[PDB]
């Protein structure tokens, strides 16, 4: 029993650490990205935009 | 015989005749699972 328990939280412990992974990565390329895009200038200020 | 090579004169025994043994197995025992319950919970009084 107590060598299965170990399994078990190795187990979650690697759920985990993959799920922080991804959500870091999501996280970062997200922020990025909106900073990237946003407000752009409209009709009339510029033709350009 | 018995001084030297005490395997064959002497037959199989239980472990409980040996001093401490027991106890000594069952301390061993009782930290492997207190390790394995602690890490899914299940608070329990350190052995050490």
């Amino acid at each position: 029993s107590a060598i299965s328990n170990v399994i078990d939280w190795f187990n979650s412990l690697l759920n985990f650490q993959d799920t922080t992974t991804s959500n870091q990565i999501n996280q970062q390329n997200f922020q990025i990205a909106t900073l990237a895009s946003g407000i752009k200038k409209q009709q009339w200020e510029c033709r350009y935009s | 015989k018995l001084l030297s090579d005490p395997a064959s004169v002497i037959g199989p025994l239980a472990q409980s005749m040996i001093t401490g043994l027991t106890g000594a197995l069952g301390n061993l025992n009782t930290a492997i699972n207190q390790i394995g319950d602690v890490l899914v919970g299940t608070v329990v009084t350190p052995i050490n």
